[PDB]
DNA sequence: GCTCTGCTTATCGGTAGAGTG
DNA sequence: CACTCTACCGATAAGCAGAGCTACCTCTCGAT
RNA sequence: UAUCGAGAGGU
């Protein structure tokens, strides 16, 4: 097994503000995961054959605008979560205010 | 605007004392021959007494103390305290320009005393801990740094540079840019994670510790617990 | 890979069918709406070109780039080889040909006539000066958008844009 | 079985053999089964009758 | 527009300890990558070397962009950032 | 670099909306409609189509890649698919919401009780803030038991000059008791999730608006389930007991249930449908569909597993020191990490930690080749993975790795400018060493590695004082950068001689102690 | 302003704010036997022009949710009057720096 | 269809690029990697105008990766053909099928059942055509269409036309 | 603190989070705005052209 | 199994106003 | 013009339920 | 190279 770098480890490296200590250890060390969006509806609905070159939210019907993200497969899970009990979490790569 | 690592306790020289003792350390008569300058600590000796518009800046240097301790004593510190952590040690920086120059002797100095005034007016303008000419970044500036101002002040007037620490021109100009160069290095950086610093600093020392005191009465404050102990 | 301007269009709970393209009915889907905005957020009107606009713009465009590339010291085929890959040099010398034997106003100053005279969508601005046409019966008939406008002029807008038209 | 959760556990225990002396200590031992949750101290102190 | 003009930058003109940090891993990185150095390379060729070479020399070719609150940003290259 | 090459931009999270999964909605992401509880094909080994386990789903398998985006199971997310009700239930985390949105609009055509012409509710839609515009709202409605037909000449409203009911919680049920007209009988009828859903649909946009709701985001009417979105087999994954035996997950389990439940709720009322009962197989859909989100619902017993502990809800996945988000999002376990004894060293630097030698050919940090570090990592390359100074791995420009524990021609390895050797750890490799519990940032300081002998790690003596280390048993853990940047990060901000001074109290935090203490009075 | 001796009844109460654009301040006779404003915890509070926090809000390049905040209620809102929207200067004893300018807005 | 379309383009860039024509190298890089290419979305990216200066912002450098991200903004001649939409064009070949139009940068297939009926198929004729008694299709004869269907292949575009309407035909 | 409770009622009343924070950070697994992620890092072209012109990208 | 706070229900007047002699 | 008699909103507690309860680490044992 | 628990321990 690998050691739990926990909540108040966590707290040193913010303390140090060493934000790319911070980011590594806990994505390239652990759990880092890509996925894909939907540039329109944010879910991690998208059909994507990487072999293919195929992207595709059904939803949507939208072959175009679609991102990839690393984000902890944790993350990933909890989105999932979320939206067996119906709440939409929706991530969107840029701002609106 | 200060890094906690940057700061020491040091002793604000116009707070304590009477005012005679007060008057004796820091007056300069250009007037009176017994209440001037020492003549064997100044070369230009001869051309001191009875200037009157040298005596007009010795005015205004000791009317600026007055101002500080008054200030010190009837605003910021009204018990008399005047040890603090401040940045920039100054004692450190003086006895390092009295070694550096070889300030030893019972050897006259070739610092005059409008260089002194204007020398120290001019350091405590270039204290930068916020820059920006508008109005409130100039205010907001001052403010900052009024107490270091008030240190530099006390150490570096005319009567103990020139009695006292003994230092000459290169000596008080160095002594002039360490300590600016020292009080930039004690500033805070930007990104600093001050919140967390202090949520560890604070808790770190709970961890190993007729009214109520210790965790039950820290816990009382934190939680802002409607009936206390 | 290449994107542009219009952005966001995040879901809406109700879907929209007045989507299709439809030349006729002046639907040109959402990349080509009447107010469009430039790279520094000011709004801005549809550029849509005429055939006779596209080719001065292209034409200039590639001779001042290879001015350009020359440090400041006329054939289409030549000015084609501006271009960089074979993919670029296809596409542009296809397109200067069509636009060399169906652009009417084949200069600047004829341009700038049925510029001013034309200045109304900006879809059937360049359609009228694109499609060299006899009568209004044809003119309505090939851009079915001008039915419900009621502003005519029309003939004499055809009779000018004939009459400015060069020879050939 | 049925009923795990409401029951006590802990009350049987893999008798321990690290040496003699645990072992002694292990079949004199007795539990007071309040928990963890509720401080308090009261039944954590050393009585007077514990003597 | 959010960008803030050279003449009226405010923020401190001293490379921030946390400036430093990521601008010689960055660049250490880049170095490692055989990106183009403006330093001559002696003895010394681990890419934190090289980097904290350039950065003594103010030849680090990285331009810090420090946000405002309010979104604004001032750009100061390390070129111009003053190093203890 | 171990992912896959994908042409779709890369990019980070600025935003993230959140609201309710709208039925359409649902539905229009999914796969795959899931109508049978036999997970099993018929024993006949496979998954049955349209089961639990839907081959559409996804792929958790190492050898059948995912029919529905053709990845093996490394890069397949996992495909939602939906489940039809047969009567729409509540949702158990909204019913208090419902409640008071039921006491807010009338129950008949769903006009919001008050209108914008009563002058404190006016100032209640000002509020920017949606949940607070919504109690503001809440606190005002309430107490108005009368849709009103006229406006305070007769200018109407819209209204329908229906009395509104007293609403109750009662456990998963809503009970509404109107005053029939001084004081008479009282009925009070259940509110249905299905009678609120339709009165939710007829609230206007307007009104919908007012109540703090969105509509495209957050409709007070999705707050009602008749769809449910069914969770890929990431999300409910099987274990495997003994081998030839597996088990599934108890959120598998819960879907078999309320599946299993929402049939029978088709079976009653086309046939034999004695009432009494309706409302006993009804009453039981919703449990299942509640305690499969919420089995820590107060009042009522918890669903449990056969073998007699509670199910774990969803909820419970999420919640706690144990759960996805401090367990797995706040905090994690980490690779490139390491423990062990601790002991002191009067003969080592104050930034140095001593690394036994097991562990500095256990950890690795993955160096680039460079023209100038070729010869020496060909040499660790040659050395292999159980001789130090040597190395473990070769990684390719294209990332895949070279195992140097079974390649026996390690000598005619070339490599390539731009490969990445991961090497052995060794002398003055940065590295952040930690003792617990971590109660100030010096419980984490970077030291310069020195391997030697022995199983323990080494301290100098002065740093144990902000480690709280002794060494009578106590343990401290190392954590080994695996970049240029976060190397750089260790050693330009953590590193122990930049933290002999901390901002706690403006003085040191490290001293003379013990022997060198005594020694030097 | 209107100064009470025992209470307000709410019903009454309620005539306050019906008569804008004037406005109504109540205090309970009690409350002004000592002026809060006189003792040593309680800076100076000034309250600034309209034009004053203007150039407040463009210094920090700050929207008005930004500044720490005063309650309405507050003792020393009250005697000032305050109305939300309106923003108090405090110049302050500070240990570190001897003086310091802290600014809220008024809720 | 032409029009003037603001477009932009995301490079990365390896740091072995970090030299002293980086700006020159990416504002090359765009014109090869946009110029001829084709999009459903705005169809036929025909040529960039004012190449030369371009202006190609600053490279955010990626954390973790060392490359720099540029987002080159540009203003390009675009054309997307639409159904309904009336062009001209030039036939490429004839067959028993119909014609093959050729309308700027692609080609346009016009079937026998979107040809009037009195235009007859003559491959004894020389050259061949489809002809009538006063009409004439050939190889390099100037006619009118209507694009009736776009298709999308992301990598070239196939629109089909028809004649088989009023005003549209030989001109 | 009350994890569940906070997520229900940020659907219901479809909250924006616009994720300035550190913890919102640390769960995606991006590069917190805090200390050495505080700011970004751009290449300096104009410091580039000082180099020889054989450096030049080809 | 124990402390806290906030939120959801009864009691308390308290008026404040038409019905009254 | 002096009386009650009830419809209001205060301000009460008032009772309640739940939410939370240091960090990291080791090993054995039983049930599914 | 399982999962859920429990118990005993280390600093
Ligand atoms: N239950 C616990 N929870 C958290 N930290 C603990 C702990 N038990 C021990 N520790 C850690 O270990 C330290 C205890 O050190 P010990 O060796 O137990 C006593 P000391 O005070 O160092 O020495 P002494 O034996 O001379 O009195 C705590 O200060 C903390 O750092
Ligand atoms: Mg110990
Ligand atoms: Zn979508
Ligand atoms: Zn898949
Ligand atoms: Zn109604």
């Amino acid at each position: 097994g690998g050691l739990r770098f926990g909540e108040m480890e966590r707290d040193c490296m913010i303390a140090h503000g060493a934000a790319g200590f911070l980011k590594e250890r806990l994505m390239e060390a652990s759990d880092a995961f890509r996925v894909h969006v939907c540039g329109i509806c944010g879910l991690m609905s998208v059909i994507a054959n990487l072999k293919k070159n195929q992207f595709e939210c059904r939803s949507c019907k939208n072959k175009t605008n679609i991102y990839q993200l690393h984000i902890p497969y944790a993350a990933k899970l909890l989105f999932q979560e979320l939206m067996a009990m119906n709440i939409a979490p929706r991530l969107y790569t840029e701002r609106s205010g | 605007g200060l890094d906690g690592t940057q700061v020491e306790r040091q002793t604000i020289d116009t707070i304590p004392g009477s005012d005679k003792a007060f008057h004796k350390r820091y007056y300069v008569d250009l007037m009176d021959e017994k209440n001037s300058i020492k003549p064997d600590v100044i070369e230009y000796a001869a051309d001191i007494l009875g200037d009157v518009e040298l005596q007009k800046e010795l005015n205004s240097e000791y009317e600026q103390l007055v101002s500080d301790r008054k200030f010190l004593r009837e605003i910021v510190f009204v018990n008399g305290d005047h040890n603090w952590p401040l940045p920039v040690n100054l004692r450190r920086i003086i006895q390092n320009a009295q070694q550096i120059f070889h300030l030893d002797r019972a050897k006259a100095s070739d610092l005059t005393i409008p260089e002194i005034i204007h020398g120290v007016r001019d350091l405590c303008k270039k204290l930068f801990v916020l820059r920006g000419e508008n109005e409130l970044i100039k205010e907001a500036q001052q403010n900052a740094t009024s107490l270091f101002q008030c240190l530099v002040r006390a150490r570096l007037a005319t009567r103990r540079i020139l009695e006292e620490f003994r230092l000459n021109r290169d000596a008080f100009e160095w002594v002039l840019g360490t300590i600016e160069a020292q009080f930039q290095r004690s500033l805070v950086h930007p990104g600093e994670m001050v919140g967390v610093i202090a949520a560890q600093s604070i808790g770190e020392p709970a961890t190993q510790m007729n009214v109520t005191l210790g965790v039950p009465r820290l816990k009382e404050i934190l939680n802002v617990a409607k009936n206390i102990k | 890979v290449s994107t542009s301007t219009v952005g966001a269009r995040r879901r809406r709970a109700k879907q929209q069918v007045d989507d299709e393209e439809n030349a006729t009915l002046l639907r040109l889907g959402p990349e080509f709406a009447l107010k469009q905005y430039d790279h520094d957020g000011n709004e801005h009107d549809l550029i849509a070109l005429s055939l006779s606009e596209s080719r001065l713009l292209i034409r200039e465009a590639l001779k001042a780039r290879s001015r350009a590339r020359n440090g400041g010291v006329i054939d289409d085929d030549e000015l084609a080889k501006v271009t960089s890959g074979a993919v670029a040099n296809g596409v542009v010398k296809k397109t200067l040909d069509y636009l060399n034997t169906f652009a009417r106003f084949k200069d600047e100053e004829t341009c700038t006539a049925v510029d001013q005279l034309l200045h109304l969508h900006p879809f059937e601005i360049a359609q009228l000066s694109s499609l060299g046409c006899e009568d209004v019966d044809e003119a309505i008939t090939l851009i079915p958008s001008l039915a419900a406008k009621k502003e005519v002029n029309l003939q004499r807008i055809l009779d000018e844009l004939n009459r400015l038209e060069d020879p050939y | 079985q049925k009923k795990a959760m409401s029951s006590r556990a802990g009350v049987s225990q893999v008798l321990n053999r690290y040496t003699y002396s645990s072992t002694l200590s292990h079949l004199r031992r007795t539990n007071t089964p309040i928990g963890r949750d509720g401080k308090l101290a009261k039944p954590r102190q050393l009585h007077n009758t514990h003597w | 527009e959010l960008a803030i003009l050279k003449e009226e930058r405010t923020t401190t003109p001293y490379l921030t300890k946390y400036e430093r940090a990521r601008i010689l891993g960055t660049r250490a990185l880049q170095i490692s990558m055989n990106a183009p150095v403006l330093v001559d390379i002696e003895g010394e060729t681990d890419p934190l070397q090289i980097a904290m070479k350039e950065l003594s020399q103010r030849k680090i070719p990285l331009v810090i962009r420090r946000y405002l609150p309010d979104g604004s940003y001032e750009d100061w290259g390390c070129d111009e950032l003053i190093v203890d | 670099s171990q992912f896959p090459y994908s042409s779709a931009p890369l990019r980070s999270v600025k935003e993230v909306q959140f609201g309710l999964l709208s039925p359409e909605e649902i539905r229009a992401i999914s796969v795959v409609k899931i109508e049978y509880p036999e997970i099993m094909d018929e024993s006949r080994q496979r998954p049955r189509e349209g089961g639990l386990n839907d081959p559409k789903l996804g792929s958790i398998d190492r050898n059948f890649k995912c029919q529905t985006c053709g990845e093996g199971m490394a890069e397949c997310p996992g495909h939602f698919g939906h489940m039809e009700l047969a009567k729409p239930v509540f949702h158990i985390g909204f019913i208090p919401k419902i409640k008071k949105v039921c006491e807010c609009i009338c129950m008949n055509c769903g006009k919001l009780l008050l209108d914008e012409t009563n002058p404190t509710m006016a100032q209640a839609i000002r509020i920017r803030d949606p949940k607070k515009r919504f109690n503001a709202v809440w606190q005002l409605c309430k107490t108005k038991m009368v849709c009103e037909a006229d406006a305070p000449k007769v200018v109407s409203r819209g209204g329908c000059g229906n009395t509104q009911p007293v609403v109750r919680k009662d456990g998963m049920k809503l009970w509404g008791t109107w005053k029939k007209s001084r004081d008479a009988q009282p009925e009070r009828k259940l509110l249905t999730p299905g009678e609120i859903l339709n009165v939710f649909k007829h609230i206007s946009p307007e009104d919908c608006f007012r109540l703090g709701f969105n509509e495209d985001y957050a409709r007070p009417e999705w707050m009602i389930i008749t769809v449910l979105p069914v969770p890929p087999p990431q999300v409910r994954p099987s274990i495997a007991m003994d081998e030839t035996t597996q088990g599934q997950d108890d959120l598998t389990h819960k879907l078999s249930d309320i599946l299993k439940a929402n049939i029978n709720v088709q079976k009653l009322e086309m046939d034999g449908s004695p009432q009494h009962i309706i409302n006993e197989v009804e009453q039981l859909l919703q449990f299942h569909v509640a305690t499969y989100m919420d089995n820590d619902i107060a009042g009522q017993p918890q669903a449990l597993q056969k073998s007699g502990r509670p199910v774990k809800a969803i909820r419970a996945r999420l919640k706690g020191k144990e759960g996805r988000l401090r367990g797995n999002l706040m905090g994690k376990r980490v690779d490139f990490s390491a423990r062990t004894v601790i002991s002191g060293d009067p003969n080592l630097e104050l930034d140095q930690v001593g690394v036994p030698i097991s562990i500095a050919k256990t950890l690795s940090y993955p160096e680039t080749v460079t023209q100038y570090n070729i010869h020496r990592l060909t040499e660790y390359v040659r050395n292999g993975p159980n001789e130090h100074p040597g190395a473990k791995y070769v990684i390719r420009d294209n990332g895949d790795r070279i195992d140097l524990r079974y390649h026996k021609r390690a000598g005619d390895i070339v490599l390539q400018y731009g490969w990445k050797v991961e090497r052995h750890l060794m002398d003055d490799d940065p590295v952040l060493f930690n003792r617990q519990p971590s109660l100030h940032k010096m419980s984490m300081m970077a030291h310069r590695v020195k391997v030697m002998p022995y199983s323990t790690f080494r301290l100098n003596l002065s740093v144990t004082s902000p480690y709280n280390a002794d060494f009578d048993g106590d343990e401290m853990n190392l954590h080994v950068p695996q970049s240029e940047e976060t190397r750089a990060e260790l050693s330009q901000l953590c590193a122990v001689p930049l933290q002999i001074v901390s901002p706690q109290s403006n003085k040191p935090v490290m001293g003379i102690v013990q022997d060198t203490l005594c020694g030097v009075r | 302003i209107f100064i009470y001796q025992n209470n307000i009844t709410p019903s009454a109460n309620k005539m306050i704010p019906t008569v804008s654009p004037a406005i109504i301040e109540t205090f309970q006779e009690s409350d002004l036997v000592v002026n809060i404003t006189h003792h040593e915890l309680v800076p100076k509070h000034i309250r600034l022009s309209d034009g004053e926090k203007s150039q407040l809000l463009q210094r920090y390049k700050l929207k008005e949710s930004q500044l720490p905040r005063i309650q309405r209620e507050d003792p020393v809102a009250r005697y000032l009057g305050l109305k939300r929207g309106q923003v108090v200067k405090i110049i302050r004893r500070s240990e570190t720096s001897g003086r310091y300018a802290s600014y809220r807005i008024c809720l | 269809m032409f029009f003037l379309k603001d477009l932009s383009l995301i490079l990365t860039l390896h740091p072995s690029y970090f030299g002293p024509q980086m700006n020159q190298y990416l504002r090359e890089k765009l014109l090869t990697d946009v110029e001829g290419t084709c999009t459903g979305q705005f169809g036929y990216i025909v040529t960039v105008l004012d190449g030369m200066n371009i202006d190609v912002g600053k490279g955010r450098i990626i954390p973790g990766s060392g490359s720099a991200e540029f987002e080159v903004k540009y203003r390009a001649v675009v054309w997307k053909p639409f159904k309904g939409e009336v062009v001209d064009a030039i036939v490429s070949n004839v067959s028993p099928i119909g014609f093959f139009a050729d309308v700027g940068p692609l080609n346009v297939f016009v079937s026998t059942r979107l040809i009037p009926d009195n235009l007859v198929y003559n491959p004894s004729n020389s050259p061949p055509a489809y002809m009538s008694n006063d009409e004439l299709i050939t190889k390099g004869s100037k006619v009118r269409l209507k694009v009736v269907g776009t298709r999308t292949d992301v990598n070239e575009i196939y629109a089909i036309g028809s004649i088989k309407e009023d005003f549209l035909g030989a001109i | 603190e009350e994890t569940v409770e906070i997520l229900f009622e940020a659907g219901a009343a479809a909250e924006l989070d616009d994720c300035r924070g550190v913890s919102e950070n640390v769960m995606l697994g991006q590069l917190a705005p805090m200390g050495t992620g505080a700011f970004d890092v751009m290449i300096d072209e104009k410091l580039l052209t000082s180099l020889p012109a054989d450096y030049a990208p080809t």
